[PDB]
């Protein structure tokens, strides 16, 4: 294939999206949910590995590692202590809102995705780790995993197989940074949200000092499917490498900003139009897309004419997939100040545990600041470029470089309009 | 402020403990975790304790520390970084406007002028009848239906400066409005029609591999 | 027959296995620079002081606590493992206040000397700095906590070494600070030595304030009588009169501590 | 039908509702594993 | 925590009085060796200038930090003491 979209109703895989039908367990068996769940457990950890690495997949939190290979990391045998999995339903990042909608509409898919994940990396139990905020969200899946409790379905001789499973939902407090795979541990283990230094790797040494996979929701929901489906089924969709659906979140300046589910590799502007019905006031009204959540830097409009929506093609714009989050500012937009208002997001996230970010994003912030008001020289600019290079690949986790991002987006692409700012304020003063 | 001096209102002798039925709630969370790592409920329980009380006083920390077994300081360290417990006392309703890009794209500030216009306060502050108390947020993860606000434990989304009038006028009657958009639409879905999932979903074991 | 190569420099060195990057580096005289590792403590990996690069790859790691692995070559003078020194004490500087004068750290301080080895040589800070409000823990360990530059070290020691679990972090971000959250003293047999083992002034002797700078002592390695276990120390003097009594390492006896007492 | 929502019942969701279900599932947990000691400081 | 002031061997003399100039209070002294302190690459090296100079010596032998066993995993032990509390 070259063109990559239109994803048919049929090779959806979140068929409750928007909530129209019944979540809970009648409802879920109904559309495939639970549905030879035994023949899938007991055709190994093997096998549920090899179709998850057939079918392509990528970690849909962020990163984008291979998901098979990722999990193949636990698929060794014991050394006396227990073996978890976490799901990471933290959601934090700016603009991404789809783990909550798989949570609250489709809730019965990442239990099963727990157990047969889970399975397969020889683990006892699953924490399904969701942020506070998402307090009616965590009562449904926790009504959802009392029904497959009830059902048998999971717990002891779960479906039927012999393989116990517990599945637990912790929830955060309050923090972005919970999101990060090793601060999610510590804060299950009753810390501060704080990330590890990697080695160790979770798969070593993890939540409670156990080998741990951490796995976002969407990754871990789609993988029954991709068991029953088959690999192969998945890898046709979507480019080479990028392969399978994924839910885009399209906010921003769009007429109609929703979740929907698509093909990877779909046009950004097919994406926007289809679904969202069009940058506000017409596609030429378009000023700049961040296509993968604020982490991500922004691409302007000319870039957003041809791009593809998947992990290789926005690497090459300079950008990333990241979360998929799409939010789109139009030509009204103040550019400078909605960047200095996400450097001011991690400013508040920052957990402070190390020198380049505690400090740094904070310097960032005030600079920020003054750069909107036009209040600095034009020489700050290539200093603050510098600032953010002395961020990025400098500290423990990846949210340093999640804040220094942004910034040297805005610097790439808008340049002409910080300079522009420096003279009014100066010419005005 | 993250340092605690005490008060007559808080300190170390403020009365706290949990109801029996709290006590019998604790016990099923400490059962989630590992036996030798009962550290690992302080968030849950901690949290418990904000719900019992409205907020924490350092007594309360004290309490968590004491069944728990675990140092205070670990306790405090806990309540001081995670952003959702309230080391002070809050109001009845306590009103958190999102104000991150992507809501703020969405004139989030509109929403803000309005709460602070109605109920004559400004953000941080608590209204004199301890009712309502207002302050900013970072993305709450409803994005796609900004500008939005949780107020406790649900999220009002789609706003506009009318209806979110309307909601605290419905909250100071004592009544509780129903959460969600107030656009029209009921959750994600774009406005205007379903782009998506119009049709009936198949049922089981459809497109289901051989073999298995 | 365990032990495996690694390079320092291009300087082949044996090495048991788990050993860490900064020890590989020691084993041949050199020293990386380092403000949280402690090596009586947990290693901690928080300031970033020591990060340095391995030939051939892209990211820098923390040497202090990465463990080294079979061929590497650590490049502990390249030009990136430089320009991340350069960065990282950029931001140490950006918020601590300019106390040397009347800080008592100055003279002997990692800061100071660090910054002068392995940092620039002048500021392209334009903002203001942090300000933060000083927490009395007792009579004899002086708080200036705005010099604090958040090493973990003190906490680290208190848990680990006296058994005391009442330092922490409050707080969070560029705001989190360090202390007992309430007010509390440190009052342990051992609470003296988070003065030695702080690399700024943000910890000092409440006794020793003011009266000295390091370069005019004069030092005599001596012994504690103040009990049986034979500490060794230091005893500075100046112009015939003593001044303070410090720690010296005997690792079969005091590793490299001294009680309250003593001190 | 797909005309209406579906996901009304956290409407009536309260304080207690989602530590009353973890309570609720407590019985059908397996017994957790044991570390040996009661805590790291034991 | 720098170690570059403890790589070479020194010698030093007995330490002998010192008392208060009664006009302006500054330490006197008549040791005209007060401040003589001698850099040596060698203990061994040491040791032959004292003896030809005629000086009587003692030798403390050097003391090596010795090597220690670091691990940042032993930090999050599963059963182990070694778990921190806090970071
Ligand atoms: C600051 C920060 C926040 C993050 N937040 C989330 C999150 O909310 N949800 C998520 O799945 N991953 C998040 N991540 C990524 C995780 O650390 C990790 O890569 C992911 O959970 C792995 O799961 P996956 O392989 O399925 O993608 C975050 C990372 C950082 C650095
Ligand atoms: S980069 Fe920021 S969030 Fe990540 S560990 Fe360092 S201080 Fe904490
Ligand atoms: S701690 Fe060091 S750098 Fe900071 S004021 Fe004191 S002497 Fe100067
Ligand atoms: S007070 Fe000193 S030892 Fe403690 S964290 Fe701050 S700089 Fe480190
Ligand atoms: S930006 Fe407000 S909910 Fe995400
Ligand atoms: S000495 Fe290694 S990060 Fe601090
Ligand atoms: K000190």
């Amino acid at each position: 294939k070259t063109s990559f979209g239109s994803l048919k109703d049929e090779d959806r895989i979140f068929t409750n999206l928007y909530g129209r039908h019944d979540w809970r367990l009648k409802g879920a068996q109904s559309r495939g949910d639970w549905y030879k769940t035994k023949e899938i457990l007991l055709k190994g950890p093997d096998w549920i590995l090899g179709e998850v690495k057939t079918s392509g997949l990528r970690g849909r939190g962020g990163a984008g590692f291979p998901t098979g290979l990722k999990w193949s990391f636990m698929n060794k045998p014991s050394d006396g202590r227990p073996k978890y999995l976490v799901v990471n339903a933290d959601e934090g990042e700016p603009g991404t809102c789809k783990d909550r909608e798989i949570i609250r509409h489709d809730p019965h898919k990442l239990v099963e995705g727990c157990l047969v994940g889970g399975r397969a990396m020889g683990a006892r139990a699953a924490y399904i780790y969701i942020r506070g905020e998402f307090y009616n969200e965590a009562s449904n899946l926790q009504v959802a995993i009392r029904e497959a409790y009830e059902a048998g379905l999971i717990g002891k001789n779960a479906c039927g197989s012999g393989y116990d499973f517990d599945v637990f939902v912790v929830r955060g407090a309050g923090a972005y940074i919970c999101g990060e795979e090793t601060a999610l541990i510590e804060s299950i283990e009753g810390k501060q949200g704080k990330p590890r230094l990697k080695p160790p790797f979770p798969a070593d040494v993890g939540v409670f000092g156990c080998p741990t996979t951490v796995a976002n929701v969407e990754t871990v929901a789609v993988s029954p499917t991709i068991c029953r489906r088959g690999g192969a089924w998945f890898a046709s969709f979507g480019r080479e490498r990028n392969s399978g659906t994924k839910l885009f979140n399209i906010s921003g300046h769009v007429n109609n900003p929703c979740t929907v589910e698509e093909e990877m590799s779909v046009p950004l502007k097919e994406l926007i139009e289809k679904h969202a019905g069009g940058v506000t006031g017409g596609w030429d009204n378009l000023l700049a897309v961040i296509p993968g959540g604020s982490s991500t830097p922004l691409i302007p409009k000319s870039v957003c004419e041809t791009v593809l929506m998947d992990f290789d093609a926005l690497i090459q714009a300079q950008t990333g997939l990241g979360t998929a989050a799409v939010i789109v500012m139009d030509r009204s937009t103040d550019i400078v100040k909605a960047i200095a208002r996400l450097i001011e997001f991690y400013k508040h996230e920052s957990c402070g545990q190390c020198t380049p970010c505690r400090e740094g994003v904070d310097w960032m912030n005030k600079v920020m600041a003054r750069f909107v008001r036009g209040d600095a020289r034009p020489a700050e600019i290539d200093s603050l470029w510098e600032i953010s290079k002395q961020i990025e690949g400098h500290t423990i986790c990846a949210l340093g470089d999640g804040a220094a991002w942004p910034v040297q987006g805005l610097i790439r692409h808008f340049r002409p309009e910080l300079e522009e700012r420096m003279q009014q304020f100066a010419q005005q003063h | 402020l993250f340092v605690h001096r005490d008060t007559p209102e808080n300190n170390p002798e403020t009365p706290f403990d949990f109801t029996p039925e709290n006590y019998k709630r604790i016990e099923a969370i400490v059962k989630n975790y590992p036996e030798g790592h009962k550290a690992a409920a302080v968030l849950p329980v901690l949290d418990l304790a904000q719900r019992q009380n409205g907020w924490l006083p350092i007594s309360a920390m004290n309490k968590v520390a004491e069944i728990l077994q675990v140092p205070p300081m670990r306790v405090y360290e806990v309540a001081t970084f995670y952003t959702m417990y309230n080391r002070k006392p809050v109001g009845k309703y306590h009103i958190q406007v999102c104000t991150t890009t992507p809501c703020m794209l969405r004139n989030s500030d509109s929403i803000l002028e309005a709460i602070q216009k109605k109920l004559g306060i400004k953000v941080g502050e608590t209204t004199p009848d301890k009712l309502f108390t207002l302050i900013e947020v970072e993305c709450l993860g409803a994005c796609v239906n900004a500008p939005m606000v949780q107020i406790n434990d649900n999220y009002y989304e789609d706003l506009t400066p009318k209806d979110i009038e309307e909601i605290i006028d419905e909250l100071k009657a004592g009544k509780i409005p129903k959460p969600g958009p107030r656009s029209g639409r009921f959750s994600c879905e774009p406005a205007g029609g379903l782009t998506s999932l119009t049709e009936p979903p198949k049922g089981p074991g459809f497109g289901v591999q051989a073999g298995l | 027959s365990n032990l495996i190569e690694v390079f320092v420099d291009g300087q082949s060195v044996m090495v048991e296995p788990g050993t860490t990057v900064l020890q590989a580096c020691e084993k041949v005289g050199m020293q990386i620079p380092r403000f949280c590792y402690h090596e009586r403590l947990s290693v901690a990996g928080n300031c970033r002081m020591c990060l340095v690069e391995i030939e051939k790859a892209p990211k820098v790691v923390a040497a202090c606590a990465m463990p080294v692995m079979k061929g590497w070559n650590i490049l502990t003078n390249s030009e990136k493992t430089k320009k991340a020194r350069e960065g990282v004490m950029e931001f140490l500087l950006a918020n601590h206040p300019l106390d040397c004068p009347i800080c008592d750290q100055g003279g002997e301080c990692d800061l100071q000397d660090q910054s002068m080895m392995f940092g620039s040589d002048r500021s392209r800070f334009l903002e203001g700095k942090r300000a933060v409000e000083d927490k009395n823990i007792g009579p004899l360990v002086k708080t200036i906590m705005t010099r604090c530059i958040q090493c973990t070290r003190c906490i680290r020691f208190a848990s680990e070494i006296a058994g005391v679990d009442d330092l922490g972090t409050t707080g969070r971000g560029n705001d989190m600070q360090v202390g007992t959250y309430i007010e509390k003293m440190f009052m342990s047999e051992l609470s003296g030595n988070i003065i030695d083992i702080c690399p700024v002034g943000a910890l000092t002797s409440k006794p020793y304030a003011f009266t000295a700078r390091p370069w005019e002592t004069r030092k005599t390695e001596s012994i504690d009588v103040m009990d049986a276990v034979g500490s060794n120390i230091v005893v500075s003097t100046r112009t015939g009169e003593v001044m303070r009594i410090l720690p010296r390492m005997h690792e079969d006896i005091n590793e490299e501590w001294i009680s309250d007492k003593t001190r | 039908d797909n005309t209406t929502y579906k996901n009304l019942q956290h409407h009536d969701y309260s304080t207690y509702t989602f530590l009353d279900l973890n309570l609720d599932l407590s019985k059908f947990r397996m017994p957790q594993p044991s570390s040996g000691r009661e805590s790291p400081r034991h | 925590s720098g170690v570059n002031n403890t790589k070479k061997w020194k010698m030093e003399f007995d330490t002998r009085e010192r008392w208060e100039n009664p006009l302006m209070g500054w330490a006197s002294t008549a040791d005209p060796l007060s401040n003589l302190v001698l850099t040596f690459s060698t203990k061994e090296d040491a040791v032959a200038f004292a003896e030809k100079n005629g000086w009587s010596y003692d030798v403390e032998e050097r003391k090596v930090p010795k090597p220690k066993s670091k691990s940042y995993g032993a930090n999050f032990s599963w059963n182990k003491r070694t778990r921190v509390s806090t970071k």
